[PDB]
């Protein structure tokens, strides 16, 4: 099964309907990615 | 005569620990009686086919911004349309409006929601930047 | 029947000492009466509720582009809607269409304007890239 | 009393030696007479004035993406509208929806096409991301 | 929103914009600044 | 719009585009030019 936990640098984006890597968007990240990106 | 409802922002809400921002709506044009704004949602009182349109103006460097328009009724949720805009990383460039619309069957008792799936989304509350409307066909 | 007017460009104008560009419109579809294009504006003859839609196609590297659609009447100016797009820096990439629309109460004697708030804006005269339309509801 | 048709993707097609991608459409809402989806095109059976709207959601780094909506009949092709969006070069950011619409006179026997003028375009098949609709006015 | 600080009011955006953010993609309001910023 | 000058006619933009300007974000018409 698939895992998308913000604590491991990933979140399910409910606008895009997909799991997104926080590392790929740091600096333009949403609140889900605050822990990982900061 | 076609029922119409055009709504503009009066406020914004984003609950703590959520990843959602919503707009509180106020009517500026109304004819007929089959829809009613109730804060951040719109209540459907008359079953029928409606043209729904939605614009949000974003000033936000978040990689993508946009809105999701859904209907909730009879224990179910259905997404009607989404609008998605990629944003630049520089704040002085990071302005984009996001418009979408379509024609949909809505049932009495349904609730229509317009959600921005980011916490504390930076959107304009200007009535000519961000708005929501309905025409019963 | 519902009155309709679909307009496309003939030419664009920008006054020397201004920061605005406007479009001179021509009709390509008309049913019924109540509206008339006169150069860079549209005159409202019949009071009513109208669907109003506008698209502009930009080929311009200016950081943001877009249009402002307004109603002028009873000694007042009111913005109905704005559309805004961020543009890329490279000319071969800097193409974007900007669409917006809404439903508005327009009064007899009103003047509708579509203005791009940049001097010498680079926009397409193509009838399928840039256009302005009205449907009386 | 207005006929409507709202269509969503079932599949995308792009022939090898072509520079075009099209969508096979399926109706999710139909009322009244006048129109018929036939795979990648829509057939007009009743002459009249129609509102036409189109959205496509792209996840594609191609410099610009968008769609061209056209009518074909009486030995002539006429482009009705197009929508154009600049895309970022970073695939992680390269999401954009493109919406356009207008009101057009369509004739009995006409074919309505929606084409993305790139081979192997990367577009969403989601029914709330990519859709096509008609309202007879 | 002083023009002496390299800022202008953008009537599309309804916001104050800094010329220094946008030279190369600037409107006519920023022309003088973008021409003369390194003089 | 000369193909031998590294240009293609873009049916979306209704304009002649130079392949060199868009390599990396190029459509299939520019494949050979941009890959070689
Ligand atoms: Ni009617």
């Amino acid at each position: 099964s698939l895992s998308c936990r913000k604590e491991q640098g990933k979140f399910y984006d409910h606008l895009l309907r997909d799991c997104i890597s926080c590392a790929s968007i740091c600096g333009q990240h949403p609140k889900q990615c605050a822990y990982f990106c900061e | 005569k076609h029922s119409v409802l055009h709504l503009v922002p009066v406020n914004i809400t984003s609950k703590a620990d959520s990843d959602v921002t919503e707009v509180m709506w106020q009517p500026v044009l109304r004819r007929g009686r089959g829809l009613e704004a109730q804060g951040d949602i719109v209540r459907v009182w008359d079953t029928g086919i409606y043209l729904l349109y939605s614009q949000v103006l974003f000033h936000d460097v978040t990689f993508t911004m946009g809105q999701v328009v859904s209907r909730e009724g009879q224990g179910r949720r259905e997404t009607l349309f989404r609008c998605i805009r990629s944003m630049p990383s520089d704040p002085d460039r990071a302005y984009n409006s996001c418009y979408s619309a379509g024609v949909f069957h809505l049932h009495q008792g349904d609730i229509i929601t317009v959600k921005i799936p980011r916490a504390n989304a930076k959107l304009s509350l200007s009535p000519h930047g961000t708005f929501l409307g309905f025409v019963k066909l």
